């Protein structure tokens, strides 16, 4: 149980799981970003 | 004389136009840094 409390919920329930959200939100919005600034069409 | 002058101020504000396209490009991108935090 020392060795497998590394794994354990030191941060809490809801910290861990909003976290994970927020790191959706992070890589999603850096998709869009990325994307948006590759699908301009600056050229005319 | 006149005609050649033209010739310049033609060539111009193109790259006045793709500097402030990309001005805004990077401050966009700048601020998408600091946002994300």
């Amino acid at each position: 149980k020392l060795i497998s409390t590394m794994p354990g919920i030191h941060l809490s329930p809801e910290q861990q799981q909003q976290q994970l959200q927020s790191l959706r939100e992070q890589v999603r919005t850096k998709n869009e970003l990325l994307q948006k600034y590759k699908s301009l069409c600056m050229f005319e | 004389n006149h005609e050649a002058a033209t010739c310049l101020e033609d060539v111009v504000y193109r790259g006045d136009m793709l500097l402030e396209k990309i001005q805004s490009a990077l401050a966009d991108i700048a601020q998408s840094q600091l946002k994300t935090r």
